[PDB]
């Protein structure tokens, strides 16, 4: 071999480390995989790297850079100078932190232990919740921190699970003792939200610190984070729609190695992380890796090296870290930082450590993890093991170690201290004006636009309704938004195909047919005739194909920003049961859990119309089981004008509860199914509708013998068959508001029906669906005297939302109109 | 007297008037800052005749007089001392 | 010297990102995606070879930069990175003149199928594969490379997209079967299918299957994986298996905006080498049209590529031109290949374009005007690839104008048929003897020689050995009683989920660890052998799942279809956490019978019950189970005694029914002394519907003094008995409905009927007001049962937005307040 | 008179009897010897007989007609020869 073949053999070696340098790492702070670690003539042979350097300094440096306490994965991320910017950092002699900074490190693993001592002495049933093996952490999150209040940020919003968050509170957020152990009982204080202030030990700025709530499972916070984090960007006017492109609200979110793993909603999240309607500039990621999932070994929780693989996704650095190296883990959490400030992308973090409880009480962890619970049990504590490195290395005295050991205590008295002390003791209406203006912003393209040509009659045919009526559905919407907009309101409106619309029916954004160039007519209402803003503005987005990610974002993006609109649509409501978690967990229940307040609207495409069980139900039965007073609004209109009012009501009540709506497929279309100027400027919500021949015509009330209740489009099939055999004796109520009851509109309307002799609810959907089993047991118990006797006209109760066959659909609906009208 | 400048007590005033007066997290202190970076005894302020003298008595964070660290100093009006995450002013 | 460097350098630079300047796109949308000269002609050192720089950069261009991009040094697997670089830095033989026309022959069945389709049906153009049709000779291509390593089956699951073009062009369904009253479409999109391959060129047949699924796209994925897994553990290949050919492939179809978005994806990726979820690898074909509906990519993902997650397993990814069917059909050979070698997942991109809009009398040059003034340019995949073989000289005039005539002859084919078309529960006991009992018991002690018992798990393995043979049969060793018994009757026996091999309350132990060695010992397995060592045929399968919901129970709903015979439960960690599979719920296992006809009998442990630990760790929401149950789709049950949930399991194993069984199981309640049963109890009874208080059933309790009848389910009967007990309450009786669905109609109302002097009635829950069984039951009972029903009142906590409040004070005193009212 | 059993396709097991001039073969539903597959063109092969003598005719198929293994546009059949016509595999007996 020459030295054109030494060389060779060298760059593929210099290109070995920095590929897979973090497979010999000594990253693990327990060593349980014993296995885990050219010629000696050619160590003093230079080699051209454009310096010339010797195999044995080469070796040097990459050991240094990869092989030691931190295992660097960055070789997969596909833009160069990324790459680059890593190794520059990574492949340089690093400065020794001073003692200032290693005391700092230190003082931080006091009070993490501190706390960790107090926890596990004063209370029980607080080891599944322990630190203890990770305390680490807490200098890192620190570092992360305070390297955020270095570039001058405004907020780092940080999301997490159980795991010591009673630590994080006091020693990151920095909440007094008083309030986190205030009538403490596991506590619901592992689950509420928190807001501080952190203060630089050594620069010269403050940094806001706050702490999301979230539910018991694992990773679900996660999007929730994402939307909160995004609605207060957008308020700052920092990031995809700020005038600068800091970022300046940083999310950091913290997660355990075996959830980070097979959470599906972590690769969801990750998805988003450079979308336009959803970037927030880049997460900071730190998984808490003490390779254990309660019993479960990491070999039975993924199929791959690493519990943070899922981040090559999209391309972000991972840096394996040594948590019991704080040096190590604090320097991570600074690079961590200035990457994702360089770059705007995720950065993740592997804390490497261990759990040195078992994962409940009474537990002996050695059941089924003897040989790790027998190492751990030889390990001595993170600060103990740091103290000692620093005597050891002479970067402290006996003294300063004695003065260190008297702060510990010293850490550890104002904890129980202070817990000892606290035992002791409005119109929805608009003007004509106000219409057209909408109308007519559907008409001001931009100079030299080519609208399509199928689109160019939506437009027409907005402005002709703006001015003359029979205003339908997808405009009546986009009046209420515009109206909003044009009153000052942020209007945030995403979903599936939402711009345009899955029944190409929105156009909420039109697309010029030469360039390509977009146009949003609802965004000229953010503008006063007179030139000046309104404060309003249009943010709409075409979503990633996710339910969960997506549905969590917007939950996160109303809590962010309360005075947001915020809707969500789905494609068709049956998909919304991907989200079920986010409704569940936190849309109808973080109110009463936790007092965390949304608005967020949850649009749902709904209607039996013979396209089978997948495009035919939202699952109405399923909101209204969840629901419970003041919890949500859980809507049917039928009608362009309610759908308007309830869009309006729900905007400017000044109430942070969730709408939900079940919204029309073939109703669009529907040209019965429209609205008069009228119903826009002189009416309001109306959350019981009876048919127009009583309230507009000359209909007899009186003649009514049989009175049928009902929700939604089959109200256009009965009013129909009710005109086609000149049915006097029978009535149709609409209910609107399924949720909460409108007791008294409902009662006051059925008693101008005097001679009713039966009355059903009659409903498109399934016997065992839609509102049938919560209204056939809750309406004879709130109006006794108007529903008792009540029964039901539906389809047979069924295991699925609707027959497969359109034929099948089309029999049981005309089963159902014959039935009412028998 | 000692006017805080930074810390979540910022706006605080101080009077020095004692031959020793401590600062530190003891609840017991003549000057109480509550905060994990400052240890339980971590400065005391003396007072000898006609000077003013800040002494570090053994913190984990140390005691710094105008961004330098020190063991003990002669203080001056308008020095900032900090101890921990807390930043006074001394004022004469 | 610095030349070498360069050139070294410059062949990593063609691996590792050759693929982002290779010409795998058809339609060309993105223009700006495309050492010195006098180096050219000098000869380089190369792994040891010598070649020129132009000859370097030739073999380099040929393997990384035309229609094939190759995504493999992401693999931390050496061995693996170099088996890709041999295959794919070498000169290939062109494909022979036989298999460029049987090619052909499948490009001319796959335009000939969607010509048919789009011309005799309204509202096929959402499920057109026109523009996507080099999919089948893809798919075919793989079918054949499986059939020629001697595999068994090849299982497909898809989206609908080219769905009925798979069914009768790889799977081999007549048209007569697909088009039968032919009308999401039709419920043909979602049905299951099986088929013979028969290879063209080779020796060997294969069957080819397709798994039904919902319109939920990429919710399959995991029951895909289920159901193969089954299969293999059936034909004793894979991982319980006598031999590592996994010989059953699955075959798995996605969407570039679904692939990239859902989280089933990486949940399901996740599984690929975990012992109780490895199928020794996945075929993945990704249909990359470069748009979802009427969004871009660039809205869709925040990655270059669509198959960006699957680098999370270390999988290689090839990129593919659909418009060259021959590297689309090489790729798939080379997947296979890939598989079979390293049994891992394999992921093709192939790129391709959508030719029509997404829906009916939609337009898509309104919201992608530039993509579709581009893809009106473009000709068939079959006219191109017809006219490049007559190009190059591969075929003649006359052999195109017999291609001509087959295409002709394959639409005839599909239009023919169809116009003729046009013109025309088992009740045997589960009772079980004291041997079998005492067998089972024994088992916890017959140790393997040299095993160290850890110190707190010996006494668990004593107690089951004296429970066994003297009784207080407690709901732990029942259950295992249920599964060893099973086994000892030559069932399989396959239990998993979240620390399941333990128990999440420390009570299962279906898995003991070494003390002192880390090995393994699994009682249960010692029944799969009779006492004369001849094997039951039975065998017990338990793993601790990932820290999955939705892929867990999927794949256990797979299983259960894969092998009807075996006896399939899934446990949550708490029932409160199954919510995270509620799309394989409600998709699935509550409603594929009565939409498919695909049959399962999954089971679903959901560990429920008010104890104060909060809103998450309370609730399997018994009532969204009994809002989705219709007759005959699934069992609901909340068992009160350990014998009763023993025997619901082994009715469930032998009654030859295929229906999912929904369990809500205790959690304190395991450790509750008076929940115990007797021998008699598994000896000489069976299940119970309906549950009566042992006073009156064995005691000298006089029913005629019962006034008032407290209806109830699950653990709070025992707070309710004891508080009877306590005050002697002669006048109150308390009955269980152990079964919730399918109501026990008449087994309750012979049961009330024994309470003649009975002036009210309660359903007593613990759970709030709109939760738990009182919304379906109160709406239910005094309709079906209403000479028993009619006044019938409810006793509960308040309705919540929530299964419960965060506060244990709270829990505590409502849990009294429901005690005090039902005694008041 | 000549016999051709089915060894490979759906149909296996299934005899054609060849006791006319000309006996079509193909996927086209009035062929004497329906073959149903995608692999088989409408028009495919014709077994043709003439003096005793039987021969199998490729009539311009698109995957071709194989005797023994070897593609033919014409061959002379002799007792336990394999035809294969697209997947399906024919045995010729006498
Ligand atoms: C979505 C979800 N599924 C299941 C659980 C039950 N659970 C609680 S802790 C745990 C293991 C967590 O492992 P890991 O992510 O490594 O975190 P660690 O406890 O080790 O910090 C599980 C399965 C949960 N809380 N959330
Ligand atoms: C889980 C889920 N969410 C939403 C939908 C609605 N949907 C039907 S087609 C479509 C886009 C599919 O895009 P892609 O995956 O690229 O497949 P393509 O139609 O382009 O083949 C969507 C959102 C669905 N069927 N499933
Ligand atoms: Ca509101
Ligand atoms: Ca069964
Ligand atoms: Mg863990
Ligand atoms: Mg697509």
């Amino acid at each position: 071999d020459s030295i054109e073949d030494k060389n060779a053999r060298v760059i593929e070696l210099i290109a070995a480390y920095r590929n897979r340098g973090h497979l010999m790492a000594d990253i693990d702070p327990l060593r349980l995989d014993n296995t885990r670690f050219l010629t000696l003539w050619d160590l003093d042979r230079e080699f051209k790297v454009v310096q010339r350097k010797k195999l044995r300094d080469i070796l040097s440096v990459l050991r240094d850079a990869y092989c030691r306490h931190v295992g660097v994965e960055y070789t997969h991320i596909l833009e160069p100078e990324q790459q680059r910017w890593i190794q520059e950092r990574v492949e340089t002699k690093h400065d020794k932190p001073t003692v200032a900074e290693q005391k700092y490190i230190l003082s931080k693993l006091n009070a993490a232990e501190a706390f960790e001592t107090f926890l596990q002495t004063k209370y029980v049933g607080q080891k599944r919740f322990s630190l203890e093996g990770a305390e680490t952490v807490i200098p890192m999150m620190d570092a992360v921190i305070d390297q955020c209040a270095e570039h001058g940020l405004d907020e780092v919003v940080i999301a997490m699970p159980h795991r010591g968050r009673l630590n994080v509170l006091a020693n990151i957020v920095g909440k007094p003792y008083s309030q986190i152990f205030s009538e403490f009982e596991g506590d619901v204080k592992y689950h509420l939200g928190a807001t501080g202030t952190y203060i630089q030990m050594f620069g010269d700025n403050d940094i806001e610190v706050s702490l999301t709530a979230n539910p018991s499972h694992l990773e679900a916070v996660d999007p929730v984070l994402e939307g909160l984090v995004r609605a207060k960007q957008d308020l700052l006017d920092t990031g995809e729609e700020g005038s600068d492109n800091r970022f300046s609200v940083v999310p950091l979110m913290l997660h355990g190695d075996a959830a980070f793993a097979g959470q599906g909603v972590v690769a969801e999240t990750l998805n988003l992380a450079l979308l336009r309607g959803y970037r927030t500039g880049g997460t900071i990621h730190i998984v808490v890796n003490n390779q254990i999932g309660f019993t479960t070994a990491p070999t039975d929780s993924r199929s791959s090296e690493y519990c943070t693989d899922v981040a090559k996704m999209i391309g972000a650095p991972i840096f394996h870290v040594n948590g019991d190296d704080p040096e190590a883990c604090a320097w991570v959490a600074r690079l961590a930082v200035d990457f994702r400030q360089a770059f705007k992308k995720d950065v993740v973090i592997d804390m490497l450590c261990y759990r040195r409880r078992g994962h409940n009480e009474g537990d002996d962890p050695s059941m089924t993890q003897p040989y790790m619970y027998d190492v751990i049990d030889t390990k001595r504590g993170s600060r103990k093991a740091y103290t000692e490195a620093l005597i050891g290395r002479g970067d402290i005295s006996m003294k300063e170690a004695e003065d260190a050991l008297r702060d510990y205590q010293g850490q550890l008295e104002a904890v129980f201290n202070e817990v000892r002390e606290l035992e002791k003791h409005l119109a929805t209406a608009v003007d004509k004006a106000m219409l057209q203006r909408i109308g007519d912003a559907h008409l001001a393209l931009p100079e030299g636009f080519t609208v399509h040509p199928r689109v160019r009659p939506v437009l027409e045919k907005r402005r002709e309704m703006a001015y003359e009526g029979r205003i339908d559905w997808a405009f009546a919407e986009l009046l209420a938004l515009g109206s909003l907009i044009a009153e000052g309101k942020l209007v945030r409106l995403s979903g599936q195909d939402t711009q345009r619309g899955t029944f190409t029916q929105r156009h909420a954004v039109i697309v010029d047919r030469k360039t390509g160039e977009e146009f949003t007519p609802l965004q000229l209402l953010a503008t006063n005739p007179d030139g000046t803003p309104t404060g309003g503005k249009f943010l709409v987005y075409n979503s990633a194909l996710s339910e969960f990610a997506a549905v969590g974002f917007e939950y996160g993006y109303s809590v962010g920003n309360p005075d947001a609109m915020v809707l969500w649509e789905a494609q068709f409501g049956d998909f919304v049961n991907g989200a079920q978690s986010i409704i569940d967990e936190f849309i109808s229940s973080g109110e009463a859990k936790w007092g965390q307040l949304s608005d967020v609207v949850l649009l749902l495409p709904h209607g039996h119309e013979g396209q089978g069980p997948d495009h035919t139900s939202g699952r109405i039965e399923r909101f209204l089981q969840l629901w419970a007073e003041g919890s949500m609004t859980i809507a049917m209109p039928s009608t362009p004008a309610n759908y308007f009012h309830l869009l309006r009501r729900h905007g400017k009540d000044g109430i942070q509860r969730p709408l939900i709506v079940f919204t029309p497929k073939s109703m669009l279309r529907n040209k019965a199914a429209v609205s008069d100027i009228r119903d826009f400027t002189e009416s309001k919500f109306r959350s019981v509708l009876e048919e127009p021949m009583y309230t507009d015509g000359e209909g007899d009330r009186n003649k009514v013998t049989r009175l049928l209740l009902t929700s939604g489009k089959i109200y256009y099939e009965l009013a129909a068959r009710k005109a086609k055999e000149n049915r006097e004796d029978v009535a149709i109520v609409r209910i609107e508001q399924l949720a909460p009851l409108p007791r008294r509109r409902l009662a006051e309307t059925l008693d101008r029906y005097p001679n009713v002799k039966e009355k059903f609810w009659v409903q498109e959907e399934p016997a065992n669906q839609g509102a049938w089993p919560s209204f056939g047991l809750t309406l004879p118990e709130i109006l006794p005297d108007h529903f008792t006797g009540l029964k039901r006209i539906s389809r047979r109760a069924m295991s699925a939302p609707s027959s497969g066959s359109s034929k099948v659909h089309a029999v049981e609906q005309q089963e159902i109109l014959d039935t009412a009208f028998g | 007297l000692l006017v805080v400048k930074r810390g979540p007590n910022a706006g605080s005033r101080f009077l020095l008037d004692q031959p020793t007066t401590s600062a530190g997290r003891h609840p017991d202190s003549d000057i109480f800052l509550d905060d994990v970076t400052v240890s339980r005894r971590h400065a005391e302020f003396r007072l000898e005749g006609g000077e003013f003298q800040v002494v570090d008595v053994g913190s984990l964070n140390g005691t710094y007089v105008n961004r330098e660290p020190v063991d003990s100093a002669v203080l001056a009006n308008g020095d900032e001392v900090q101890i921990g995450k807390f930043r006074l002013v001394f004022l004469t």
